[PDB]
């Protein structure tokens, strides 16, 4: 390939992993901002089960 | 000496456009908003034309 395609190509990639990673934490704290309350009944519900 | 100095000076015309080798062509583009190229404007790197 070119260097200067290559340059463009790494960059993008770089970018992407700092896309990605961000991400996924976002639904990493939605999914523990969704288990904080789920336990008001469930957990009681579980001593119901 | 001017039967020479004539003959010197054709070839060197002879040699600037007719036969006149050059650079074969990687084309590289950064702006995504072309979408047509035109062989024509290729120019080479800034290294390379210092050199040459």
């Amino acid at each position: 390939k070119g260097p200067k395609e290559l340059e463009s190509i790494n960059a993008s990639m770089k970018s992407d992993i700092e896309n990605v990673r961000q991400e996924v934490s976002s639904y990493k704290e939605k999914w523990l901002r969704d288990a904080e309350i789920f336990g008001k009944i469930t957990s009681i519900f579980k001593e119901e089960l | 000496t001017f039967e020479h100095l004539n003959r010197d000076t054709l070839r060197y015309i002879n040699l600037l456009k007719r036969l006149s080798v050059d650079l074969a062509k990687q084309v590289e583009v950064s702006d995504p908003s072309v979408t047509v190229y035109e062989m024509d404007k290729w120019v080479p790197s800034e290294k390379l034309q210092g050199i040459l």
